[PDB]
């Protein structure tokens, strides 16, 4: 009797969507590694030639100290390989040569 | 039951939705801990 | 003075007899085994041994030099004063035969009787031996000390990761400042060799300072030129420039100095680096340095290794290979340093790669690598080149490994979008496999290889080359999970392509693609006018050369149309592509099954099922045909075995389709709170029933951990089976942000009508009102009114009471036939009667007092009505009892409404 309450049917439902099927991707065509590009040489060219140049030429760096023919080394005198007594004076175009690394400037 | 020339064209489709995929809703988010919970209930 | 200036014209020589044997000193025996027999036969004495020796090296015939001094050695055994000078010769002159020999001889060598640098090394360190047991302390053997070591320190091959070469150098160090101390500091060519020594050690400023030394104190000492010392210090110590003036000097001094003007061309190629590409004046610099200077220097040397190791590259350029080998050849075998060695194996490397001999070139490049020290070291370049190789021949792994190796070595550019492509295509290709191995790390690795490829083309300072190819490859990469990513990728390859309002007939993949990702935005027209675009654009393809496959193009993309034009509103004219597509095409399903929905949803007693149907028959294995099919039985039991039964047909299709299985987590869900409880057996059994519910949405959720569907399944077996609302909830809200259906909201406002939280069940309620299908649901609009109801009996709140009649008052508009709709708003008036009788007069006013009373005669009228209708929701008597109550509230009100307008005075 007295138990009347406002009439509300309860129920809960979990209704699926239809497949919404939506549009397709296509492939599209490219460079793979079997088509050659990645591993053609070319493609390393530009990485070979940012690296650093070798500029040692020899063990003795392309300044070869042999005593060979120098008059007088074999017997007793290293006059040929000895500096004089005077320094000569400094010539124009060894002058920047001569400058000491502090002169030189900032890398 | 694909007719070869159909098989080939839609070699080249890809989907991205289906059936299930729609289910995941409009983003995706994990529900395995309601599978930790489902578990008890059976 | 210079060299050989010692040497006479002619001698001659004192015979026992006399006059005798006169020699000439600039053109002399063709052999020298008779004279020597002769000094022999004569005891002759030592300066006519040493004076036609030096003779011999003065035309360069060094070995007959050595054969004299030789013999001449052995004829003097008993006196060691002149026997330690010749000995001392003999050393020096195995240094020059040293210095033109090869590091290894044919490889029919024999290697015993090699003639080989280390051959004349070890003959060097022996004779040196016997003149220092005669005169340990004889400058000319601290010099030869110094000098030998270089010789043999520079043959030692790279280290990995050197104290051996590191100990030797300054054991050379320390002999040529023992020939300096000796000389008190004026033996030029010992200071040089003390430079030559730090400049090994990396000791720069010093060796700088050495050379610049030497130039001070004795300038006209060239031969050799220590200006070169000079130059190489400055290049390294980063002054290339002032390096370039030294070697000018150099050559001022002498051109045909055969190493400056390599050194010069070094310092052009160096510069032609930081010039671009082809240019007027990289060609300038280029040219200038190769064919000046190199070509220069080669005809004076061509057994200079350095030489021929650039202009190697240089031929190598100009694709001319016959030179290359010859004399990229020549370089290695004919080198004391390593780097040369490399940069010769890497230019036949590169050589055998371009026409394409693999094994060969592998070994060279590895060879390359090794003579830098090999791994851990070595050779960037020659690295890659092994990469590369071993992704041809298709093994993969090991490409991998040392890609892999490198990147973690640097963050090598070349590497890294090898590498990532490499992951990329093997994600591809399993992606089309018969089982689908788990390749996330695999995708991972190469998403993370190319955004920073990505990174590469963002930082000014590199030159910044851009792919198609990694665009494309990325933007398939995010196209699964991150799909925005992909759309970007798709429209910086469109710009690229347009490069070399907007009228876009670029290729049309990327054009559909890019509709695709839009399509999945809202941008439906965005989207339809790239599948416009794409369709123009292979018509353009048509009519053109190249062939690609327009037919499957003509089949997809204008369901992709169709497609779009649904998602966007114009259906009809969706309805006509998807037609005429047909009608060219007929058996394209997907179509036809898009038409079958258009039409469940247009005709829903009529066309549409007969289309389903029709399409279900005609077309019966594709399972999204089936998908709908079977979403139309929901339909039907909605409008209520037919829907269980075929999904478990469906279920022998195919195990693990997640749309079945949640579609029979659902069924029996629905079929089991309806059954029977009764009690105790009766009860248990349906709690079976959810069990096998709960059976399907857990492997369809294990299978899909990101179906929403499934979950909240499970929340809403869970709220029934076992009244466990709170984590229901949380299902619930995260499923809520997933999901957006009507539905969604009124479980949620279920659920919390249930948890006393009112409000929030009001706007859930609210916004599924709000939702397209039904606004007046009302089922939903009942619900809301109770729940309304329930927080104005919470809160003794009037508008609440209000609301929840104004609520049950909307859902009898829409409805006015239903018996209990019109029962609520009666209910309701009854209820906000009695709750205005409750309330003190402080608090309450006449004009409610008035509208409740009219109320309360509405609702005396109503449920007297619902007493005499047939079919009542509660029993007529109890109904009538409902309304005898309302007389005496009747007159409750119209009391209290007299008392309240006094009071109202």
């Amino acid at each position: 009797m007295i138990h009347q309450d406002y009439i509300a049917r309860i129920r809960y439902s979990n209704a699926l969507p239809p497949p919404p099927i939506p549009p397709k991707l296509l492939d599209i065509p490219n460079t793979g590694l079997a088509s050659g590009q990645y591993t053609a040489p070319g493609f390393a060219s530009r990485l070979a030639r940012e690296q650093p140049l070798n500029i040692e030429a020899d063990a003795e760096l392309g300044m070869p100290l042999d005593l060979v023919g120098m008059p007088g080394v074999f017997d007793g005198d290293e006059s040929s390989i000895q500096a004089p007594a005077q320094p000569p004076p400094v010539h124009p175009h060894d002058r920047p040569l001569l400058r000491p690394l502090s002169t030189l400037g900032k890398p | 039951t694909l007719d070869p020339r159909l098989a080939q064209i839609y070699s080249g489709e890809r989907r991205m939705g289906d059936r299930n995929t729609a289910l995941r809703g409009i983003k995706p988010t994990d529900f395995s801990h309601v599978r930790k919970l489902a578990a008890p209930f059976v | 003075s210079k060299r050989f200036s010692d040497i006479p014209q002619t001698i001659d020589i004192p015979m026992q007899d006399d006059v005798e044997v006169e020699i000439d000193l600039q053109v002399l025996p063709d052999d020298p085994t008779e004279l020597c027999s002769v000094f022999e036969n004569e005891q002759s004495p030592r300066i006519y041994w040493m004076t036609v020796a030096l003779a011999y090296a003065k035309q360069n015939k060094i070995d007959f030099a050595i054969e004299m001094l030789l013999r001449g050695a052995n004829v003097l055994q008993g006196n060691q004063r002149e026997k330690l000078g010749i000995i001392t010769c003999i050393c020096w002159l195995y240094l020059w035969k040293s210095r033109e020999a090869p590091r290894v001889a044919p490889d029919g060598v024999p290697a015993s009787e090699a003639k080989t640098k280390e051959y004349y090394l070890q003959l060097a360190t022996q004779s040196l031996n016997d003149a220092s047991r005669i005169n340990p302390a004889f400058p000319p053997l601290f010099l030869a000390r110094g000098v030998l070591i270089l010789l043999k320190a520079s043959l030692q091959p790279s280290s990995k990761a050197d104290s051996n070469k590191a100990e030797q150098l300054r054991n050379a160090l320390k002999s040529f400042e023992e020939a300096i101390r000796v000389s008190q500091g004026r033996n030029m060519l010992a200071v040089m060799g003390k430079a030559r020594a730090l400049f090994s050690l990396g000791r720069y400023p010093e060796s700088l300072a050495a050379y610049q030394d030497v130039v001070a104190k004795m300038p006209d000492m060239v031969d050799p030129d220590p200006r070169i010392g000079i130059g190489c210090c400055f290049w390294q110590l980063g002054f290339k420039d002032d390096a370039k003036i030294a070697w000018e000097r150099c050559l001022e001094i002498n051109p045909d100095s055969k190493h400056a003007n390599i050194l010069l061309g070094l310092y052009y190629l160096d510069a032609s680096g930081h010039v671009p590409t082809n240019s007027p004046e990289f060609i300038r610099l280029y040219k200038k340095a190769m064919t000046e200077y190199t070509q220069k220097s080669f005809k004076l040397d061509k057994n200079l290794p350095l030489t021929c190791a650039t202009f190697a590259g240089y031929f190598l350029s100009r694709k001319q290979f016959g030179n290359v080998d010859a004399l990229a050849h020549k370089a290695i075998q004919y080198t004391d340093v390593n780097a040369i060695a490399s940069d010769g194996w890497y230019l036949l490397a590169r050589k055998e790669h371009y026409d394409g001999n693999l094994e060969r070139a592998s070994d060279y490049y590895r060879r390359a690598d090794d003579a830098r020290g090999g791994a851990e070291r070595g050779y960037l370049p020659a690295k890659f080149g092994a990469a590369q190789l071993s992704v041809l021949k298709n093994d993969l792994g090991e490409a991998k490994l040392r890609l892999e190796k490198m990147i973690q070595h640097s963050k090598n550019y070349e590497a890294m979008i090898l590498l990532g492509t490499l992951y990329a295509e093997e994600v591809f290709a399993n992606q089309s496999a018969a089982v689908k191995e788990d390749k996330s790390a695999e995708a991972k690795k190469a998403i993370s290889l190319l955004e920073g490829v990505r990174s590469a083309w963002k930082d000014p300072k590199r030159n910044l080359s851009p792919d198609a190819a990694v665009l494309l490859n990325l933007a398939r990469l995010y196209e699964s999970e991150s799909p925005d990513k992909a759309l970007q990728c798709l429209q910086q390859v469109e710009q690229l392509e347009i490069d070399q309002a907007i009228r876009k007939l670029l290729p049309p993949q990327l054009l559909n693609n890019i509709g695709c990702f839009y399509s999945q935005e809202g941008k439906h027209r965005l989207a339809t006018e790239f599948f416009q675009a794409a369709l123009d654009s292979c018509a353009r393809i048509s009519q053109t050369e190249n062939d690609l496959d327009i037919d499957a193009l003509l089949t997809t993309i204008p369901f992709n149309l169709g497609r779009s034009y649904e998602y966007e509103g114009d259906i009809d004219k969706a309805i006509e592509t998807y037609e005429q597509l047909l009608s060219r095409h007929s058996d394209y399903t997907d179509a036809r099954t898009r038409l079958a929905y258009i039409k469940l949803r247009r005709n829903p007693n009529k066309e549409g099922p007969d289309a389903v149907a029709k399409l279900y028959q005609e077309n019966p294995s594709d399972l999204e045909v089936r998908g709908l099919y079977g979403w139309f039985l929901s339909k039907v039991n909605s409008k209520k075995p037919e829907q269980r039964h075929y999904k478990h047909t469906l279920q022998s299709y195919d195990k693990h389709d997640r749309y079945a299985l949640v579609g029979m987590g659902n069924l029996h869900l629905m079929a089991a709170r309806e059954m029977r409880r009764e009690t105790e057996q009766d009860r248990q059994k349906r709690s079976a029933a959810y069990n096998r519910a709960v059976e399907f949405f857990d492997k369809a959720l294990q299978l899909d951990p990101k179906n929403a569907y499934a979950a909240q399944g499970i929340a809403i077996a869970l709220v029934e089976d076992r009244k466990d609302y709170k984590n229901a909830l949380q299902i619930f809200i995260k499923v809520r942000e997933t999901i957006q259906d009507a539905h969604v909201y009124v479980n949620m406002g279920h659920i919390y009508a249930e948890l006393r939280q009112f409000s929030k069940a009001i706007e859930s309620y609210e916004i599924a009102l709000s939702k397209e299908g039904k606004a007046n649901d009302a089922g939903i609009i009942s619900c809301l009114g109770r729940t309304w109801l329930n927080k104005g009996r919470a809160e003794r709140n009037l508008d609440a009471y209000k609301m929840a009649l104004d609520q049950a008052k909307k859902a009898v508009a829409v409805a006015p036939d239903q018996l209990h709709f019109k029962f609520n708003v009666a209910f309701v008036q009854i209820q906000i009667a009695l709750v205005l009788h409750s309330m003190r007069e402080s608090e309450r006013n006449s004009f409610q007092l008035e509208e409740a009373a009219e109320g309360l005669e509405e609702a005396i009228k109503i449920l007297d009505e619902i007493a005499a209708s047939p079919s009542p929701p509660y029993p007529r008597h109890d109904i009538e009892q409902r309304a005898n109550m309302a007389r005496n509230t009747q007159r409750k009100q119209l009391e209290r409404a007299l008392a309240s307008q006094r009071e109202y005075e």
